[PDB]
């Protein structure tokens, strides 16, 4: 709302211009951590919210460790997929009639790498997941924290989070395939490098979630 | 003689090696020594101690043991770990033993020569990569129909009361969530890839790094 | 121990222990199992078990170590000599303390640590919306000393009063009659917006009036 | 007016610093680069010398000594003057925010043998010299007044412009800065 005028000593002639506060408070808000923390906190909150309608079966790890049933496993998977999709775009859905799915039981049946695998033929979209590997992934933590009315455990909230990143990683490949068919998909999943090197078209008002911008290591052995 | 303290220290070493504890700075030689002393003075564990002794390449001669013995030993192991809640392949432990053989043969000095390598130990493998993997996969996948699906009110569940959610928000509020990523997720993922050592897929960080150049793009697009 | 074939193992143990005198070194090579084997040998015999039980302090500094009888002490040097070959050289608590320092030069925790991830905190600023640069100067200025200065272009003393009117002439015949006003306007706009964006980043607030007075030039 | 003539002439003679001898000019905005500090340091230093021997008529034998650093990041941000200078026991020290200079040049401009000219070029040169003036003022005040009051002037640049102007507008006159006035409201 702020008017300004500028003048030259030799003449009364003056230039007048106004500028608007809003963008500046916007910028500082975006530069303030707690504001940023809101985003991820909301993400986790909303996800748990959707799950609240679920037959949640809270002991998530042991539920996944049951093996006695797969209906809940499949439903969890699918619902997470939908969650990510509706995250990425506000207005999306998938045909709901049936997608009969697979359970993967052993390394001989499992890809070393992306545990979630996608294939299609004759219109039969299909996916598979190694419960063994996922269980082993979930089984280990040692957060000492020596670093620099629902009783939801802080620790298990960790596992509640962790799957999402993997699932999102899968979602990437799903999107690439769905837009470019088998060949481009498999070529890309030969080497994940190509993903962003292609798809700048991802640009959208909301972002991916990996904001803590380093995940790096000693550069020795980088021969 | 504080056997108790010795054990209390010792544990962490094997704990880490077996499974990738998100604790850190485990290393010290004194801890190793006390571990070995405890094992020596633990008759019931002498079998394990004498196996772990075997640390020399030209003489790599881990003895045959009846499944009975092996199971008893694994029981002992788990108990002492106070983690019967799962059991891990003896093969993992023997791989860590080979790692300790590396350490032993390495006169690493003041310089913190962190090995940093993922474990290379394994026997009778063939060199493999994504080529062989893909070739393998197709039949093993297509040979089986997917199990099942049924609808359960599937279509688009949605959000609920914001204040209801704010309850859980406040519950969640204090925690080191910014660190939680390292505190489990990323470490566990990266360590998961010992599957490559299983059947000797030559894992390469050279694409695992791709995450890094990937993450720039959000900042590029502001 | 039946498995431990102690004769050779003791032999290696001594082959090390000698190096805890600078008279010796392990062929510039050593293995952890060598140390372990030495400790085992110590724990196989009471005369050496005494020394072993002494040496835990050498990393657990605060461990108690009391006084001993003259004979109780000389017992230890007797055991040392019995281990050692040609013990006819100097045997003394001087050598014992040299051994203690040699353990403090052997155990330096040469790290193993396997492998771990590394994370980063890209940016951060605090909630006090009208924080001021002034305190921020306190942190900022430390970088003068924290960070390496960079050497000037030592071209030698000069000032460019070396600009005679040849290129000048055609430059002043281009001399385009642009509306100097609006360029000044744009310049001032960008200049102020600089600091506005700086404050909007830093989460700080400032006296517009004081900025005016800071700008002001013309008097008389 | 004859005044505008004189002003443009002054700018023109500064265009001797423009296309100054020996200076490679891959850009007028080489801040785009990061590899070589030398060129940016050189232009800064030369501008300082030019201004100094304008403001005084005689000390052509300017000092040959300096150290510099390139500020790049928010945690190194110095809001206010983008460029900073001190003398440290006879050691000239300086610091530069390349990102801020880049963004300043970056911002888009309004509008309302062979050779050619473009107003944007003069716009850049003007903005440069103008920003340099402020630093030169703080340098001058410090150059005789103690650290204490110098830092006082840093906390508020208004003070010195309010008080210790005993080098009156007569001395100020060659500081073409005074030709310009502005108000924010």
């Amino acid at each position: 709302k702020v008017r300004t005028v500028t003048e030259i000593v030799n003449s009364d002639e003056k230039i007048q211009k106004t500028y608007e506060l809003a963008e500046f408070d916007l910028k500082n808000l975006s530069s303030l951590e707690s504001y940023e923390t809101l985003k991820i906190k909301l993400a986790l909150s909303k996800y748990m919210a959707m799950l609240s309608t679920l037959e949640m079966t809270q002991p998530l790890l042991e539920i996944f460790r049951n093996k006695a049933d797969t209906r809940q496993i499949a439903a969890v998977v699918f619902s997470t997929l939908a969650f990510i999709h509706n995250r990425f775009h506000p207005l999306v859905t998938n045909f709901t009639n049936k997608m009969e799915f697979v359970v993967t039981e052993t390394n001989d049946t499992s890809i070393p790498g992306e545990p979630i695998l996608f294939t299609e033929n004759e219109g039969v979209l299909l996916c598979s997941v190694d419960r063994p590997s996922i269980v082993k992934m979930l089984s280990r933590e040692f957060d000492t924290e020596a670093l620099v009315d629902f009783s939801i455990t802080e620790v298990e909230a960790t596992q509640y989070l962790t799957l999402l990143l993997t699932v999102e990683h899968a979602y990437l490949h799903y999107y690439i395939f769905k837009n470019y068919g088998v060949f481009e998909y498999c070529k890309s999943l030969t080497d994940h490098s190509l993903f962003t090197n292609k798809l700048r078209s991802t640009m959208s008002t909301k972002t991916s979630n990996l904001l803590l911008s380093k995940f790096k290591f000693t550069i020795e052995d980088f021969d | 003689i504080n056997m108790r303290r010795y054990r209390n220290a010792a544990r962490k070493l094997i704990h880490h090696y077996s499974l990738n504890s998100t604790s850190s700075t485990e290393y010290k030689i004194s801890d190793v020594v006390m571990t070995m002393i405890f094992l020596l003075r633990s008759e019931k564990y002498h079998s394990l101690f004498k196996l772990l002794e075997t640390t020399f390449d030209d003489y790599t001669c881990r003895p045959q043991m009846t499944q009975v013995q092996t199971d008893t030993l694994l029981d002992a192991v788990r108990s002492l770990l106070e983690m019967p809640s799962t059991t891990i392949d003896l093969t993992t432990v023997d791989i860590m033993r080979s790692s300790f053989a590396r350490c032993f043969n390495s006169p690493i000095m003041r310089y913190a020569k962190i090995v940093l390598l993922q474990n290379v130990a394994l026997q009778r493998d063939k060199r493999t990569t994504l080529e062989e993997l893909l070739i393998e996969r197709g039949e093993k996948i297509q040979m089986l129909q997917p199990q099942q699906y049924i609808n359960s009110g599937t279509e688009i569940p949605f959000c609920d009361d914001a204040e209801f959610l704010n309850r859980l928000l406040k519950h969640i509020d204090p925690y080191p969530l910014s660190r939680m990523y390292y505190n489990a997720a990323n470490t566990m993922f990266y360590t998961t890839m010992e599957n490559y050592a299983v059947s000797n897929c030559k894992f390469n960080i050279e694409d695992y790094n791709n995450i890094f150049k990937v993450m720039e793009n959000i900042r590029k697009h502001s």
